[PDB]
């Protein structure tokens, strides 16, 4: 996924369906649409949900990608605290 | 079938967890995070995410909400003076539109201590005769014991 701004229902389905591999490559194209600079919040739950405490690196350093670049806007899944789904379980 | 068990900190979410999983009363950590397992009973075989109570964790339920179809609530019967809060959480946690449809059951846990209160007194201290829109049960249980567990996943498959 190049660069298409339409194609956020299809990464929520995506983003868990007990499947890591497409899990990773949800995520994956929600990063590379937003770097262009394309549509990305509604997903936030899915994204947030699969990924959270572990130790198994992927997800993880993916999850991790996507707070630096967009952190802040992003907000459905995440919303506003102190100890956000940014880092609660990322202590 | 899917489920998520969330309540207070120390209600005993993953002693319930792993006494269902492993017959087993384990000795928990407090839970900084979830627990997922799988557990079979009579043809069914549950998805139990147990979900951290301390207010960190608290704060993320809302993301293992989706998809959610029964929702297991377990509060200390002996703790009365956090009944209130576990009253608020529980009553916002049942205008999420995610929960929507999912079975509410409650577990009135730690039923073993003597001042323990009822799961009527419980059951009117949480409000739960005022749910008119969905599925909703109150079971009394011992998670050490193993008290009112199966009795809870009986009732959750009948959804």
């Amino acid at each position: 996924m190049d660069s298409e701004p339409p194609s956020e229902i299809s990464l929520k389905n995506d983003l868990e369906k007990g499947d890591v591999k497409s899990k990773t490559e949800a995520l994956k194209k929600v990063i590379i649409m937003i770097l262009n600079g394309e549509k990305l919040p509604g997903l936030l739950m899915t994204i947030i949900r699969f990924v959270l405490p572990l130790q198994d690196h992927t997800i993880k350093k993916l999850l991790l990608v996507f707070w630096e670049i967009v952190p802040k806007t992003t907000p459905d899944g995440r919303l506003l605290h102190e100890m956000i789904l940014v880092c609660d379980a990322y202590r | 079938m899917r489920i998520l068990m969330v309540g207070l900190d120390g209600a005993g979410k993953t002693t319930v967890l792993y006494k269902l999983k492993l017959g087993e009363v384990i000795t928990t950590i407090p839970t900084i995070g979830f627990n997922v397992e799988t557990v079979q009973y009579k043809n069914i075989s549950f998805t139990v995410w147990d979900v951290g109570g301390q207010d960190r964790i608290r704060s993320l339920w809302r993301h293992y909400y989706r998809n959610t179809e029964g929702v297991i609530f377990v509060v200390d019967s002996n703790d009365r003076s956090r009944i209130g809060e576990a009253r608020e959480v529980m009553q916002r946690m049942l205008n999420e539109d995610e929960l929507r449809n999912a079975a509410w059951l409650v577990f009135a846990n730690k039923q073993d201590l003597p001042e323990a209160m009822s799961a009527a007194e419980i059951t009117e201290k949480l409000g739960l005769h005022s749910i008119r829109n969905r599925p909703w049960f109150i079971q009394a249980t011992c998670a050490t014991s193993g008290e009112g567990l199966y009795e809870g996943l009986e009732w959750l498959s009948n959804s």
